[PDB]
């Protein structure tokens, strides 16, 4: 009961039900195997994958990360290997600095494609705020904050 | 106290929001209450 | 809404026990390689697979309404062994 309860709780986002039985090897004793039997999301028909967005990420790579990514039946394709592909692109621009360009969302679905769209972000707006703190015997500081430095 | 402590555990697997945003278009996450019944006389639809 | 009538039906151009299984449907087939990608004439728009699971827990609830019945009655003493003869005859 434990290990159904965990293992639903822990990748709920990937499997949500597990079934759990037993066995026994052999008649006349109390051995017996247990079986987990785990039925993923699935998701109906995905062919192929598509990366649309990155401006800043050349051609060369985007190729060999769709290439990576492919399945082998088309009917039945879980929802994990969605996952699997902003796995990539996100740990990309995370190796190269850069904390807000990330996947998205996924606008294909309908023509059977898995279409990641990439969002890069860009500074628009820089703000300065000035406070002090003052001295008491309390724990939390409390401030005065002003318009404009002294 | 332990009625309580139930009542977050339900709100944890019932309405969870990470299945919430993602329900339209990769998941099926609907809100039920427990099943009542496994079999219905064929003509329980005409109330529809 | 005019309803429908729910009376077994004779005839039909299968035997009885089959059903007309070369029926065309409006559904699409996919190939196992997507090449120089354009776009579906038919396309899936429902893609999720629903499988919400829901279990059926009568055991559980003749446990409580047991429980709450010799509550009622002011013989807890008895609870463990009605309930543990109710989860034998279980088996």
């Amino acid at each position: 009961l434990d290990d159904r309860r965990k293992l639903e709780i822990q990748y709920e986002d990937y499997i949500a039900e597990v079934e759990i039985r037993t066995e026994y090897v052999d008649g006349k004793s109390n051995h017996q195997r247990v079986v987990y039997k785990f039925t993923p999301h699935q998701f109906r028909g995905i062919n192929a994958i598509d990366i649309k967005g990155a401006a800043l990420m050349p051609a060369s790579e985007v190729e060999r990360i769709c290439n990576e990514c492919l399945p082998k039946q088309p009917y039945m394709v879980d929802i994990a290997v969605m996952d699997k592909v902003r796995n990539r692109i996100e740990q990309w621009y995370q190796s190269r600095g850069l904390p807000f360009c990330y996947v998205g969302f996924f606008d294909g679905m309908d023509d059977g494609i898995l279409r990641a769209n990439v969002t890069e972000a860009k500074i628009d707006n820089v703000s300065v705020r000035f406070v002090r703190p003052k001295l008491t015997g309390d724990s939390e500081l409390e401030y005065s904050v002003y318009d404009e430095g002294k | 106290n332990q009625i309580k402590t139930k009542k977050l555990v339900a709100r944890r697997i019932k309405k969870r929001y990470k299945l919430l945003k993602q329900m339209p278009n990769q998941l099926m996450y609907s809100p039920t209450g427990p099943l009542l019944t496994e079999v219905l006389p064929s003509h329980y639809i005409s109330v529809f | 809404k005019p309803l429908q009538r729910y009376i077994p039906q004779n005839g039909g151009f299968t035997w009885p026990g089959d059903y007309l299984r070369l029926e065309i449907v409006e559904m699409p087939k996919l190939k196992s390689i997507n090449i120089k990608k354009t776009s579906l004439k038919q396309k899936i728009n429902v893609q999720p697979v629903g499988i919400m699971p829901r279990k059926y827990l009568i055991e559980k609830h003749n446990i409580k309404v047991l429980k709450k019945k010799l509550s009622q009655a002011y013989s807890t003493q008895q609870l463990t062994k009605v309930v543990q003869e109710y989860k034998n005859l279980i088996q």
